[PDB]
């Protein structure tokens, strides 16, 4: 009785391997003929019916924090975003000092401060020739210096463009696949806390949708639960780590924009074309946005309940709404037909809970010029959108922060944090993980080799 | 079954079936990260021939090895190591054993390559 | 003869030699074109070679298989189909016929791999 | 030995071993010329085994075959060409014989290629 | 820009006299309309 | 050893490479200063 060994090829084995991936486009958006960010041109088709098969008799372990799949995609968008920008006007000759006033044309009193017009001395096509225009623009947009004289808070740190006017800003989901000899893993357990075996995995050539949100807190069009809400974490206990959750039921969202505004063609050199906001017509108003009451609060007394199994059955729960972080990490952030908005969050987290129809509104303020993956060194400016804007949404999840080490107090409050993008994709990437698969393998067998 | 659709089943199963294993392994910023990303696919796949190529196979993808196979790597019965055990299990315990196997497999073959030549002239 | 030179010809004569076709074969703005030719062009060789490498022969480039063959899809004598009709208008005959003869060479050959890998024991 | 270890000793010693000679053979502006030296690596490789493939042979690196040899060509004795003269000297010596060998060979597999299947039949 | 420079005399070695000057020159500032005006040292060798 | 190609010819230049290493010394006595100057919105030019 003897026994020697052999090899086989092919064999299915896999192991942890850090590997880029591509583009996978639907045939709806190649539809669209419009080449603006997350466009199809320089991303390869997509293929139908994806060969998703479940595994048996095998157990995976995952991991959502140490993933490498959300840090290059990290990357990834940023490295496209840069390229939208680059082929059409540069906006460096803007900075010009600003004798400039407020104004009033039945103004609402909750929007007194917020709104200035006044003119400027600006290059025409030619260059001899000089000419003068006006244009409306936000308090946040405009700093004091020193009867009167105002300039760019964009002056005296660096110089960027605008939005490049022949493309749009809306999120487009993509696929994202392997290349050959590499799988992805999907976990499919109702009961997935971030780390831990996931007997329930299935293979896939490429992942659903993803749509690339923007937003810091109370991410957007995220992917829906399905039931019994989890809560996402890291450690728990410290809370120097932020804890992403998502909720089941969608809550929608109204957020609008009541008002008009046109936009006035400016000739700053010859090609070069500037987009400033002109008169308003009709009234002034405010915009703000609108929650469900019954449905928000249902929500947070569902999600208040699941939270109490990690810390305590008698713990109190109470909601902040944190303070001033140069409108970073302080407000909403979301984008509604390429116009941003940072607006207040106080009306949501402000409430307590003990152990044993109306809508709720809220004013805010709109700022063109801002800095989304601040990136010191550049910035961006946001044109005038014709007509008004009516978004409607959903709110899949929620980011939350720990407060201090104070002591042993039942007296416990969850503050919303943000600011991290690195997070906003680590909800809808913690079901993969990146295998390496080596055909070689090694095994005993009684055969013998004839000479 | 499908790619990689035995994984985790017997290996005894898992063997009868190989090719499907082994079809789906070789099929302007982003022209960067597309091209780098085929090349290192290939490479790989051409790697793993070559480690087989030098030895006395090509294709077979069943590699009937005429070297010895010393009996403490193993430790065990052959009738529980073929109908039970899946072949995750089975790497992970031979994590150690590598680079090793391979080196007995080459020198034998290239030893009976020049007894394989020798008798041919008589 | 040369470079596809006889591919209009008669394919008794065609099947005499093969190397001939098979040689040329593998043989800043530009150079991301150049870049990717290349890696197009050597994809495709090595695809072919995977395709032939599962089935029971690796570079003979005549490979006799055992499995079956369906009176059906040819339907016509042997003599007629070796000596007049070229290469071009079989393919096109055959142009159905795809994606379902390779599947009969692929089981049969791995269900005869371990009837070829029992007997070496006893 | 090592990585043409002994590249310059004795042939007949050198032909003891071959794999240790053959393994180190396949393994933003630095991306380009990065991505290309690693192209042109591969594609040499894939370039000798697809001369190697067309002969009777596919990785058996020993290709023994049966076609003639011209004695004006070496004009020397077996023993003094086996024993003290490096691979480099043989080299040169033979410059001139190129693209001529390669020829012979072709032409009598596929010559013996179609004699190794008709008798298949019978 | 066009310098308007002379040399410069604070205890310097004779051995190096015509090496350094002191001027200033007209420079656009962050904004546009506004100037200013700002002064440094200069080798010999970078003046003609 | 001396390097060189042709000796004889003076076109090319001769390389000579010598054992034991001779230190230098190299300091820069004078004491400067750097002035930063707003040139543009985001852009900065030091001079002394
Ligand atoms: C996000 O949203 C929150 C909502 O809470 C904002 O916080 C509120 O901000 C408003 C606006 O600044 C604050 O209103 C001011 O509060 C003070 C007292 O008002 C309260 O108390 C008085 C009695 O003392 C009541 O009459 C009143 O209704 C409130 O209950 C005063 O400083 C202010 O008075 C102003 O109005 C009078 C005219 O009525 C003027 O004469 C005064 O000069 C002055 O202008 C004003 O009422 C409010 O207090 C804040 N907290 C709350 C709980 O509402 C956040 O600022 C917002 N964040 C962002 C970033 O937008
Ligand atoms: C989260 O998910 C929600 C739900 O899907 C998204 O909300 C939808 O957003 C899309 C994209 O904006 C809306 O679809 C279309 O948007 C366009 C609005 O901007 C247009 O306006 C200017 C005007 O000149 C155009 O130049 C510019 O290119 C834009 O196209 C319009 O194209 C569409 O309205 C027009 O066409 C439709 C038919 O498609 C007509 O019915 C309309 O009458 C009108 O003529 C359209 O609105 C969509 O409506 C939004 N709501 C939905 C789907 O319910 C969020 O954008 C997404 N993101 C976030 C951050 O929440
Ligand atoms: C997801 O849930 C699992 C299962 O509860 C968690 O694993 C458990 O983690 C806790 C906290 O770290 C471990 O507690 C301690 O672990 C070690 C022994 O492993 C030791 O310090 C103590 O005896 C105590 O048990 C626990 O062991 C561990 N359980 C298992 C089965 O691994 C996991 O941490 C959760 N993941 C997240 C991201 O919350
Ligand atoms: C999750 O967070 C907890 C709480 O911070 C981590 O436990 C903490 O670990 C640190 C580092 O070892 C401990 O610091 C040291 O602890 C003792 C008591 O003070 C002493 O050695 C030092 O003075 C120092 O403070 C800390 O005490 C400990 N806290 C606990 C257990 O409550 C834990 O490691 C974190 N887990 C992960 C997986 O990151
Ligand atoms: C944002 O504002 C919109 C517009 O008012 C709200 O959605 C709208 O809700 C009304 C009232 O339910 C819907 O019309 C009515 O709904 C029920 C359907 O059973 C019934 O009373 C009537 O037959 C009628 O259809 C209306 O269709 C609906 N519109 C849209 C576009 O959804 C929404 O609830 C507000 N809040 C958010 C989105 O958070
Ligand atoms: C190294 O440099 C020497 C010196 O230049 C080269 O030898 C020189 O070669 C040139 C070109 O052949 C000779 O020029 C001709 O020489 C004779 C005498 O004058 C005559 O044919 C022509 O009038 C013309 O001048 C030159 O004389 C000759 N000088 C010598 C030998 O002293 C030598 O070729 C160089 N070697 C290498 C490897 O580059
Ligand atoms: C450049 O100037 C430096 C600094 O004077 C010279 O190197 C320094 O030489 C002194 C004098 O030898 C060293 O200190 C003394 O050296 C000997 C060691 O046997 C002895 O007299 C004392 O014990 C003391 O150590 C000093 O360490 C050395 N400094 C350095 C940084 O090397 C140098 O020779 C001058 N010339 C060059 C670099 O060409
Ligand atoms: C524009 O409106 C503001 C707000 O009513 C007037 O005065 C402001 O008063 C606050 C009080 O805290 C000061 O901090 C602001 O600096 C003032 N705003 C300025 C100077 O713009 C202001 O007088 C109005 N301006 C004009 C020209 O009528
Ligand atoms: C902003 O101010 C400018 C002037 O600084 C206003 O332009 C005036 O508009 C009226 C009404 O059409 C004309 O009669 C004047 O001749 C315009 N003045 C100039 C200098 O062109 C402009 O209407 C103001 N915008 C708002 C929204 O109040
Ligand atoms: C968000 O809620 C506000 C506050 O209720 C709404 O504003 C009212 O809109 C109605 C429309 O008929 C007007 O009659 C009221 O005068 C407005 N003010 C108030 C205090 O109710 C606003 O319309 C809502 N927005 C959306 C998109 O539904
Ligand atoms: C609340 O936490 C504090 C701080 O850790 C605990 O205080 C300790 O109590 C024990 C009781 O045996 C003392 O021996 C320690 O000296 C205390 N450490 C301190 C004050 O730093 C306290 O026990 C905790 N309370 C409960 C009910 O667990
Ligand atoms: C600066 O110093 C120089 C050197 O002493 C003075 O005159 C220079 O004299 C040489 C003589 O060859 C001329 O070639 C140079 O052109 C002179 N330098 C100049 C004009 O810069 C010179 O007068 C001194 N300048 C001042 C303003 O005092
Ligand atoms: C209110 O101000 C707007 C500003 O566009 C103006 O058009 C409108 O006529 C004003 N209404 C009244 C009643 O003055
Ligand atoms: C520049 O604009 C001012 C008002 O800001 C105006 O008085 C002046 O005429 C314009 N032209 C020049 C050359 O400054
Ligand atoms: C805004 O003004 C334009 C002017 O053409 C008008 O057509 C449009 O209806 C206005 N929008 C609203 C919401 O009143
Ligand atoms: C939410 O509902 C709970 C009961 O489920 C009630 O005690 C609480 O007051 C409600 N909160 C709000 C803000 O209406
Ligand atoms: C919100 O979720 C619902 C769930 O049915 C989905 O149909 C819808 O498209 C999502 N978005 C909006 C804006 O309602
Ligand atoms: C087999 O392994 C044992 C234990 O490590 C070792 O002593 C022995 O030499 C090995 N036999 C061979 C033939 O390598
Ligand atoms: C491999 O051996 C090392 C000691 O050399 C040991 O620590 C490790 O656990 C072993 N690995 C496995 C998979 O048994
Ligand atoms: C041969 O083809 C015929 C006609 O399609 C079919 O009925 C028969 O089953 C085929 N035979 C085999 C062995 O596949
Ligand atoms: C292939 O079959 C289809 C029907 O399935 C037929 O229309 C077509 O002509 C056939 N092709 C050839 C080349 O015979
Ligand atoms: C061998 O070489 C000689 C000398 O060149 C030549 O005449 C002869 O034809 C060659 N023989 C063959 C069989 O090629
Ligand atoms: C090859 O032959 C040529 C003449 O055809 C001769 O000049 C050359 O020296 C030969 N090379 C060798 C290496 O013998
Ligand atoms: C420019 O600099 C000169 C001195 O070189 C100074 O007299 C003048 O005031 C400055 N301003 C302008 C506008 O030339
Ligand atoms: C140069 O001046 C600075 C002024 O802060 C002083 O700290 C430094 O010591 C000086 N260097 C020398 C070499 O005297």
């Amino acid at each position: 009785e003897n026994l020697w060994v052999t090899v086989y090829y092919g064999v299915p084995v896999w192991k942890d391997a850090e590997t880029t991936l591509f583009c996978a486009s639907d045939a709806k958006a190649y539809e669209t003929e419009k080449h603006n960010v997350w466009a199809t041109h320089a991303c390869v088709p997509t293929d139908p019916n994806p060969q998703e098969i479940h595994l048996e008799n095998v157990t995976e372990e995952f991991n959502m924090w140490k993933n490498n799949m959300v840090e290059q995609m990290h990357t990834d968008i940023i490295s496209l975003w840069d390229q939208s920008l680059k082929p059409c006007v540069k906006l460096t000759p803007l900075c010009v000092t600003l004798q400039c006033t407020n104004v009033t044309n039945n103004i609402t009193d909750d929007m007194r401060g917020e709104l200035k017009n006044c003119s400027f001395n600006m290059t025409t096509e030619l260059r001899d020739k000089k000419q003068k225009v006006y244009s409306l623009f936000y308090r946040l947009d405009v700093v004091q210096i020193n009867n009167k004289e105002y300039r760019l808070i964009n002056c005296n740190t660096s110089a960027c463009t605008q939005a490049c006017p022949k493309v749009s800003f809306e999120p487009i989901p993509i696929h994202y696949c392997a290349p050959a000899g590499f799988a992805i893993l999907k976990c499919k357990d109702k009961k997935f806390n971030g780390t831990g075996p996931c007997p329930s995995v299935s293979t896939v050539q490429c992942t659903h949708g993803i749509k690339p949100v923007v937003s810091t807190q109370l991410l957007l069009n995220g992917s829906l639960a399905e039931e019994e809400v989890m809560i996402r974490s890291e450690n728990i206990t410290n809370n120097a780590k932020n804890i992403l959750v998502q909720f089941n039921t969608p809550v929608q969202i109204n957020c609008t924009r009541p008002n008009n505004n046109t936009r006035k063609s400016i000739r700053i050199g010859p090609g070069q074309a500037f987009y400033a906001t002109g008169d308003i017509i009709g009234d002034i108003r405010q915009a703000h946005c609108n929650v469900s009451k019954a449905t928000w609060n249902e929500t947070l007394g569902k999600v208040v309940k699941q939270l109490r199994k990690h810390f305590g059955n008698n713990t109190i729960i109470r909601f902040a709404n944190s303070s001033g972080g140069d409108l970073e990490v302080t407000t909403h952030s979301f984008n509604c037909g390429g116009e941003f908005f940072y607006c207040n969050t106080s009306g949501l987290f402000n409430s307590t809970w003990i152990s044993n129809n109306d809508s709720i509104t809220l004013p805010c303020r709109i700022k063109q010029i801002i800095n989304m993956w601040q990136r010191i060194g550049q910035c961006m400016y946001a044109p005038p959108i014709q007509g008004v804007i009516r978004c409607v949404s959903n709110i899949t999840g929620l980011i939350l922060t720990r407060d201090g080490g104070s002591t042993n107090s039942t007296t416990e409050t969850f503050r919303p944090g943000g600011g991290d993008m690195r997070d906003n994709w680590r909800s809808e990437l913690y079901k993969y993980k990146v295998v390496k698969i080596e055909p070689l393998g090694v095994a005993p067998t009684r055969c013998k080799r004839r000479v | 079954l499908g790619f990689l659709g035995a994984a985790g089943s017997t290996m005894g199963a898992a063997s009868m079936t190989l090719t499907v294993q082994a079809r789906n392994l070789l099929s302007t910023v982003w022209g960067i990260k597309q091209l780098q990303a085929r090349v290192l696919a290939v490479e790989r796949y051409l790697r793993d021939q070559q480690l087989l190529g030098i030895w006395g196979c090509s294709g077979k993808l069943i590699c009937c090895t005429n070297v010895p196979w010393n009996s403490s790597w193993s430790n065990r019965n052959l009738s529980e190591i073929w109908d039970n055990m899946t072949w995750l299990q089975w790497d992970k315990e031979i994590s150690n054993y590598t680079q090793i196997i391979y080196g007995l497999l080459e020198e034998s073959q290239n030893q009976q390559e020049k007894n394989e030549q020798d008798l041919l002239a008589l």
